[PDB]
RNA sequence: AUUAAUAGGGACGGUCGGGGGCAUCAGUAUUCAAUUGUCAGAGGUGAAAUUCUUGGAUUUAUUGAAGACUAACUACUGCGAAAGCAUUUGCCAAGGACGUUUUCAUUAAUCAAGAACGAAAGUUAGGGGAUCGAAGAUGAUCAGAUACCGUCGUAGUCUUAAGACUAGGGAUCGGGUGGUGUUUUUUUA
């Protein structure tokens, strides 16, 4: 097995409201099933943007950019903080690997310009 | 009466037990019960009725605190005199980096270490530098100057020109 | 033992020597010891001779309030000093031991 | 809907810092006002001089004001955007092992100018001391503004100081396996 039964199990349990991770390792520990790279042969959020239940920003970016806003909540507390305030600096070096690879592999758009300044509406 | 007690190291009982039959030998005699409570990882000794000078409670209060320091418990044990004072001074709390402690611990130790305890054999110092803490025996005016000196020595300036301050010093006493 | 009973706080130093009479409360204003009075010399008061000599009329005067036991209360200067004493506390076990003093509730009081 | 160095990453629960931010909990030694065993000698102490001297000075028959820090146990066993961190609590940015087929393939590589702390007596006295210079000038009151907004000189501005070893012999270090018991680790290989 019922490999359509686990690709549709993927789907809606994308359409609950709830990441992805929690909604495979759900399946993975209650359901027996083995994967989505498993024979059924279709990725997780490419099952997910068949159906219609991909996110806007990426699944590596999205609550990480909320991390990013959330890293300086201490640096706004107490600018004192040296640690929190450069591990905000961290949470921009977070902003790691790939979105200027996404510019030429067509991910995200180019003019999106990611910052910590519009984190805090992306974090929701 | 009373009993002085306290707590020793992971080594120091297993050197203690191999001198501790003279030792509770001539304390019990003295009047103090000098024993290893291995169950408890302390040495204590209580004051009983059988001492004929009011300086054995005082002595092993001493020798407890010289078996405590990780030294040679014979060789520091023997203070019970009038003339012999062994004390240890705690030289740890003076650096807070460990290449700067480990610099200051080569400069206290010296080259092949008779290069600084030279000023310590010049005042009659048996200096023995275990950990945080060094325990030094012998007379009491050459220790006060020895301790002294190496309270400024285990300061942040360096101990190189102390060193040679204290050769100095000891080369003038000869007068 | 009839209560005839007593404590001496010694506070010794290197080249000092200071002896507080007490009871358990502070009681048994007996005498205190002099550092330097019995001899000035800068060098005797680190002996045992003259701390010995103070502790002499010490005793006297201890005897004359009525203290026979002594309970130790051996106080060094402690702190960044070197925290112990001269021959202050083996000069005065001595004059414990010459005046027959009671051995009991010896503790050390030292900082 | 070929690529997965599981190039790399929100996650995922068990378990953690003397990293660190507060939150209470102990007081180890000092200062003054207390106040005395009505003690004038006590620091220093090449012997000295020299600091405090009969204004109480070891102290005290302990109240407060304050800072202060983990003693034999003990000790780097560890943990730092970083200028560093040693009892006892409740909270948090975040940091921590690991497995994941579960987070996605897309979270740019070095970075200087732009930003975050930013440390081994922030010591001494003359000189140019000019551009300017806090400390305070003085204008509009705004129920409220040393800066809101013009007008001046001082530490400053800058130098003056603390063997062709021919050979053996046992021990030593680094290993490993025959067997031996626990440790390693008892899935975190």
């Amino acid at each position: 097995l019922s490999s359509e039964s686990v690709i549709e199990q993927i789907v809606k349990y994308a359409r609950k409201g709830l990441t992805p991770s929690q909604i495979g390792v759900l399946l993975r520990d209650a359901h027996g099933v083995t994967q989505a790279r498993v024979i059924t042969g279709n990725k997780i959020m490419r099952i997910l943007k068949s159906n219609g239940l991909a996110p806007e920003i990426p699944e590596d970016l999205y609550y990480l950019i909320k991390k990013a806003v959330s890293v300086r909540k201490h640096l706004e507390r107490n600018r004192k903080d040296k640690d929190a305030k450069f591990r905000l600096i961290l949470i921009e070096s977070r902003i790691h690997r790939l979105a200027r690879y996404y510019r030429t592999v067509a991910v995200l758009p180019p003019n999106w310009k990611y910052e910590s300044a519009t984190a805090s509406a992306l974090v929701n | 009466e009373s009993s002085f007690m306290t707590l020793f190291p992971k080594y120091r009982e297993s050197y203690l037990k191999t001198i501790w039959n003279d030792v509770t030998r001539a304390l019990d005699k003295h009047n103090i019960a000098c024993v290893l409570d291995l169950v408890e990882g302390s040495m204590t000794v209580k004051t009983t009725r059988k001492t004929y000078d009011p300086a054995i409670i005082l002595k092993a209060r001493d020798l407890i605190k010289l078996l405590a320091r990780s030294v040679p418990f014979p060789q520091a044990v023997k203070i019970l005199q009038d003339d012999m004072a062994c004390d240890v001074i705690k030289i740890g709390n003076f650096v807070t980096n460990k290449e700067r402690f480990v610099k200051r611990r080569q400069r206290l130790v010296g080259p092949n270490g008779n290069t600084l305890k030279a000023l310590e054999l010049l005042t009659k110092c048996y200096i023995l530098v275990q950990g945080n803490t060094v325990s030094a025996m012998g007379p009491f005016k050459g220790l006060k100057e020895v301790r002294r000196v190496v309270e400024d020595c285990m300061k942040n300036i360096h101990p190189i020109y102390h060193i040679k301050e204290l050769m100095i010093k000891r080369e003038l006493a000869k007068r | 033992n009839s209560q005839v009973f007593g404590v001496a706080r010694i506070y010794a130093s290197f080249n000092d020597t200071f002896v507080h009479v007490t009871d358990l409360s502070g009681k048994e204003t007996i005498a205190r010891v002099t550092g330097g009075m019995k001899v000035k010399a800068d060098r005797d008061e680190s002996s045992p001779y003259a701390a010995m000599l103070a502790a002499q009329d010490v005793a006297a005067k201890c005897k004359e309030v009525g203290i026979t036991a002594v309970h130790v209360k051996i106080r060094a200067t402690g702190g960044t000093r070197t925290k112990t004493p001269g021959p202050g506390g083996q000069a005065a076990l001595r004059a414990l031991a010459r005046s027959g003093l009671r051995i009991g509730r010896i503790e050390d009081v030292t900082p």
